[PDB]
RNA sequence: GGUUGCGGCCAUAUCUACCAGAAAGCACCGUUUCCCGUCCGAUCAACUGUAGUUAAGCUGGUAAGAGCCUGACCGAGUAGUGUAGUGGGUGACCAUACGCGAAACUCAGGUGCUGCAAUCU
RNA sequence: GCCCUGAAAAUGGAUGGCGCUCAAGCGUGUUACCUAUACUCUACCGUCAGGGUUGAUAUGAUGCCCUGACGAGUAGGCAGG
RNA sequence: AAAUAUGUAAGAAGUCCUUGUUACUUAAUUGAACGUGGACAUUUGAAUGAAGAGCUUUUAGUGGGCCAUUUUUGGUAAGCAGAACUGGCGAUGCGGGAUGAACCGAACGUAGAGUUAAGGUGCCGGAAUACACGCUCAUCAGACACCACAAAAGGUGUUAG
RNA sequence: GGAAUACUGCCAGCUGGGACUGAGGACUGCGACGUAAGUCAAGGAUGCUGGCAUAAUGGUUAUAUGCCGCCCGUCUUGAAA
RNA sequence: GAAAUUGUUGAAAGGGAAGGGCAUUUGAUCAGACA
């Protein structure tokens, strides 16, 4: 009982159908695999600004 | 059976250049990559630790990531009918900064130039970029030049 | 033919109508489509929208929820609106002034609301009173808090709540969910 | 048509708010035996030039 | 008209200018289209058989 | 191909900065219309110069009218042609009024003797013989013998109606 | 411009054979008490800069030189190729139409450019 | 090139048949003409979409009205009946 | 070292300037990252198109496939076996190829009028026993793609070279 | 030397024959012709005349005639098999 | 007191099946609408 083994016939058919999606941006992407000493470090960074920009609402 | 290994296929791809083998030089090495830098991908056989796959060869990223000796670059894949997101961990050695952008990198300074050149002055710009036009009228001139005719050519052999 | 490039006779796939058999909404939906029609008021065509929602995307206003909006920089004399029930809070102690507008008001809710000087309105009097809804403050619920879309988007490393009906241990928290156990999700 | 013939500044606009022109078939046919060729070698299909005009009149 | 007397005229040739605008028709059929022709195809908004539209000339057309 | 033009076709290469003005080649060239007088001139001219019409540009385009087209004229021909095994070089004389009318008969005669379509002929030059006596060929020697003459042997006129009342004669 | 120390690109820098190199510098070169290393002070280590030399290194120049680099309508719009046809041909294959387009070849030109610092008739 | 030789199978039989020979054959050209559920214009049905209209003192507001484009279908889904 | 095919970029999420934050980093308020404040609008940065774009939930059937042109492996070969891209048949009638799942043409609501495709027009059979130049005579002529086959090799048959 | 003509193209030049269609139902628009009153071919057929007033037209049905039409259901890549 | 199926009567067609589709002739039958 052989069979038909394997083909790429009509698969683009069916990816085309409802998209190929273009890859969808976002403004502020993740820090995900990012460095952590860096990450540490940023986060304090931050916390500083955001604290003195506080500060400047007095 | 079948094989299907982390490097198959790979043998001309991952080959080093003629007369290009040996030592990186030491170029590759002080470049500097920020992220956010667009880089393209290629992988240097005589640089085993850090390689991209294959099948990011000739890929174009960005730079996500900065460690001490390689940046993160993310790649989008696109598998079925999406793309998704890859965070690719290269060696500088496998990266280049690219040029996929100073074209337009040079032409927006240019514009902001001739746009400010052009605002002092009294406006009058058109600076997108327009595909080629087709050619004008012209005259073309027979002094120095009368048409020679050419005929074809009958059948022959030499051998 | 057509080489077509869009799929033909295809449904809007926006509610025109609610789909509840409620006359009283029916009439208010009356009223509002007549707004939307004749008054390029923006404020009503979002109305007419929210008062076809399903019960699922209209999540209840809660009154503490209104006591925030108010808080707002210059927001504590609108008149909110909410086009679904709106419901009580114990935890709020301060409840402002101000006049509510809504499908329903629990009785909690338009309790306290009153307590504190209130008014509770319905739709169509905030018609009356506003017909191009001058001065209003639109609010909606939260959608998500939902309990079922805790389990939408189910599958490895989304960490997003088995369909499960029992819990606790013994109830897949094993194979695959541990390190130890196999792998971890 | 103006905007259209002379290829103007606005031919982007102009062009299309016109809507492709659903022509018939050509009157007296189509002069060829067999039209899935190109027009040099003796078919329908290609740039036939200022040989458009004569075409498109009688399917028009 | 006179440009091009003026040269032969002048023992020379006028070259017009290439045409700036034409006119497509599209004359096949609906079916047994391969993709590529078939996306311009629409693009060009000739979707359908004896249907035509006019085309700017640049390189990118 | 069809009933024949004969146009003279001017092309050059583009212009570039370094060498404005090339060198402008002339084709006569025998089509039906001209926009395949055009695409013929290049496909020649791919076959002489390094250029492409991508590269070129036609100067100019001109119908050639036959200058004395009711003198009768033997044609001497030349012809490159194609057959199924292998490619050959051919001469044949056409007598006919005009070139035009000439290549229009010598298509046919490749058609005919050669079963040469369009694609596999080239023609190489077509040109008047002046002194018969340099007219080589039988066929054409024949029709110059002087105070020439002859009968149409076999009458055949075609009827109208589907029946007669007569039987036919072919006198003449 | 020469030279040196550190370089970038990594043969227009390499290869073969000749020849020229002022001044400085590099060099070769002298020595074995000391640290140091060898079967061997040849390499490596120290010490002198004194006793010697342009021989080599090095730099440059010559060559119908090898190589390498660059150019060109030199070959070649060739080979190959995307598209088309109820084109040819028993076939093998081949023409034609709208496009893209090499490699060899041939001929010509060339033979390191250059960064930082110190130095020099 | 066309034609002929090369060229042998089983019920009687197939350029589709008749038949055709300056063809009703082979190559090639030029016109006209025939006719698809396709193309163009129009009517009508249905689907989808965009507009308009609660104003009584008459009858469907899920209505009434204007306008445009679209219509193949197994398995299968849904809808209105 | 091609052709086809393939990554990215073509701006407001943009380009500059002014100088805060940190525990990271530098010889170093050096840098890195995130900011504050300020300067430039649709020729705001190619084309064409867009009966709009994005997003979420749920569920059917299916998980024997087969064919054509091109690329292509095994096999002498196959209406054989296996891949690549696309187009189809399957699931689809209609006109053509006499006939035929897949070729050509063209994709279907009920109809009128027109024009056509592919293919035809002696008669069967709608439509020129039209026009034109050649070629061919077969005591086994020939007659339109897919396609329903013929080869080497020969002819002082005839044609043109 | 000076015309003609062919060929290709243009005209918001004039004009004949034939066929299918007549959706809509006050007005409302864009126009055209008039010195004007007014007229009109300008947001979809009217006028005039005749014949039958019934099986005349039309429906239904049987038959004949031209062309066309294989047995459904099913599994299947593929069934009239 | 259906259907399959049967007898009689009446009408019609039938050169190796019958039934079907579009169309019309012919026969039979019939609704409407007219004033
Ligand atoms: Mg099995
Ligand atoms: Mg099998
Ligand atoms: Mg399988
Ligand atoms: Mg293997
Ligand atoms: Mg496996
Ligand atoms: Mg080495
Ligand atoms: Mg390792
Ligand atoms: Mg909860
Ligand atoms: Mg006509
Ligand atoms: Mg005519
Ligand atoms: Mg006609
Ligand atoms: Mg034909
Ligand atoms: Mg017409
Ligand atoms: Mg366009
Ligand atoms: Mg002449
Ligand atoms: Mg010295
Ligand atoms: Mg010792
Ligand atoms: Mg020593
Ligand atoms: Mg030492
Ligand atoms: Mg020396
Ligand atoms: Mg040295
Ligand atoms: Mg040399
Ligand atoms: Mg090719
Ligand atoms: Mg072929
Ligand atoms: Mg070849
Ligand atoms: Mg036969
Ligand atoms: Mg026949
Ligand atoms: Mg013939
Ligand atoms: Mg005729
Ligand atoms: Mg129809
Ligand atoms: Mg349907
Ligand atoms: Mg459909
Ligand atoms: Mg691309
Ligand atoms: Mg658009
Ligand atoms: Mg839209
Ligand atoms: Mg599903
Ligand atoms: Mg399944
Ligand atoms: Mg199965
Ligand atoms: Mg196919
Ligand atoms: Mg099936
Ligand atoms: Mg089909
Ligand atoms: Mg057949
Ligand atoms: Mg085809
Ligand atoms: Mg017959
Ligand atoms: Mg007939
Ligand atoms: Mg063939
Ligand atoms: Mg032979
Ligand atoms: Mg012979
Ligand atoms: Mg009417
Ligand atoms: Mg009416
Ligand atoms: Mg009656
Ligand atoms: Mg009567
Ligand atoms: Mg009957
Ligand atoms: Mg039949
Ligand atoms: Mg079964
Ligand atoms: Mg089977
Ligand atoms: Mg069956
Ligand atoms: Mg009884
Ligand atoms: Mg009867
Ligand atoms: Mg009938």
């Amino acid at each position: 009982a052989k069979s038909k083994n394997h083909t790429a016939h009509n698969q683009t058919r069916k990816a085309h159908r409802n998209g190929i999606k273009k890859p969808k941006t976002y403004k502020y992407p993740s820090l995900k695999g990012v460095d952590p000493k860096f990450r540490r470090n940023h986060k304090h960074a931050l916390h500083g600004t955001a604290k003195a920009l506080a500060a400047a609402k007095k | 059976g079948k094989s299907h290994g982390y490097r198959s296929r790979t043998r001309y791809m991952f080959q080093r250049d003629f007369r290009k083998h040996g030592a990186v030089h030491l170029s590759t090495y002080l470049k500097v990559y920020k992220v956010g830098d667009i880089v393209d991908i290629k992988a240097n056989g005589s640089i085993q630790k850090g390689m991209p796959h294959k099948f990011y060869q000739g890929k174009t990223g960005v730079v996500y990531n900065v460690t001490k000796s390689s940046v993160g670059v993310i790649i989008n894949k696109m598998v079925g009918n999406r793309y998704l997101e890859k965070r690719l961990n290269l060696r500088v050695e496998h990266i280049k900064h690219s040029k996929c952008r100073q074209e337009f990198l040079e032409r927006v300074k240019a514009n902001a130039a001739k746009r400010a050149e052009a605002k002092a002055q009294g406006v009058a710009v058109q600076l997108k970029r327009q595909p080629a036009q087709p050619r004008e009228s012209r005259i073309v001139s027979t002094e120095g030049n009368v048409p020679q005719t050419l005929a074809p050519v009958p059948y022959e052999t030499f051998i | 033919g057509i080489d077509h490039t869009s799929k033909q006779h295809k449904r809007s796939g926006h509610r025109t109508a609610p789909k509840s058999d409620n006359v009283y909404l029916k009439l208010l939906v009356k009223l509002y489509t007549f707004l939307a029609r004749r008054t390029d008021a923006p404020f009503n065509k979002v109305v007419l929208k929210a008062l076809f929602l399903s019960k699922i995307n209209r999540p209840p206003v809660s009154v503490s929820r209104i006591a925030r909006a108010l808080k707002q920089e210059g927001a504590a004399n609108k008149t909110v609106v909410v086009v679904g029930t709106v419901t009580d809070d114990a935890r709020i102690f301060e409840f402002p002034k101000t006049t509510v507008a809504a499908l329903r008001f629990t009785a909690g809710a338009r309790a306290k609301i009153v307590k504190a000087g209130g008014e509770c309105i319905t739709l169509d009097q905030l018609a009356v009173r506003a017909p191009k809804g001058q001065n209003t403050l639109i609010l909606r619920g939260p959608r998500n808090s939902r309990e079922a879309v805790r389990h939408f988007g189910m599958g490895p490393h989304k960490g997003k709540a088995p369909r499960i009906l029992s819990t606790g241990r013994k109830f897949e928290r094993a194979r695959g969910r541990r390190r130890s156990k196999g792998f971890k999700v | 048509i103006h905007e259209i013939i002379t290829v103007g500044p606005h031919f982007k606009q102009a062009n299309n708010f016109l809507w492709p022109f659903k022509l018939s078939n050509p009157s007296g046919g189509w002069g060829v035996p067999r039209k899935f060729k190109h027009f040099i070698q003796g078919g329908s299909f290609g740039n036939r030039e200022e040989f458009i005009n004569k075409l498109v009149k009688s399917m028009n | 008209i006179q440009a091009k007397r003026d040269a032969k005229a002048a023992g020379s040739y006028y070259v017009e200018a290439q045409h700036k605008l034409v006119f497509v028709v599209r004359i096949k059929g609906i079916n047994k289209i391969p993709p590529k022709p078939r996306k311009v195809l629409q693009l060009l908004r000739l979707t359908r058989i004896n249907s035509g539209t006019f085309v700017k000339v640049t390189k990118a057309t | 191909m069809a009933h024949f033009k004969e146009y003279q076709v001017i092309g050059r290469r583009l212009p570039t900065e370094s060498v404005p003005e090339p060198k402008l080649f002339r084709m006569r060239i025998f089509a039906s219309n001209e926009v395949i007088a055009k695409s013929r001139y290049w496909y020649f001219l791919q076959k002489l110069h390094k250029v492409k019409k991508a590269s070129g540009e036609i100067v100019s385009i001109n119908q050639i009218n036959e200058a004395h087209p009711t003198k009768v004229k033997n044609f001497g021909v030349w012809v490159r042609y194609d057959s199924r095994s292998g490619t050959h070089n051919m001469y044949k004389e056409i007598r006919d009024v005009s070139r035009v009318a000439a290549v229009e008969t010598l298509y046919q005669d490749m058609a005919a003797r050669h079963r040469a379509r369009f694609r596999s002929i080239h023609i190489l030059k077509v040109a008047e013989i002046e002194k018969t006596a340099d007219v080589k060929r039988q066929y054409v020697k024949q029709f110059l013998t002087k105070d020439l003459k002859f009968p149409l042997p076999h009458r055949v006129q075609k009827s109208t109606k589907t029946f007669s009342y007569k039987r036919p004669s072919t006198f003449y």
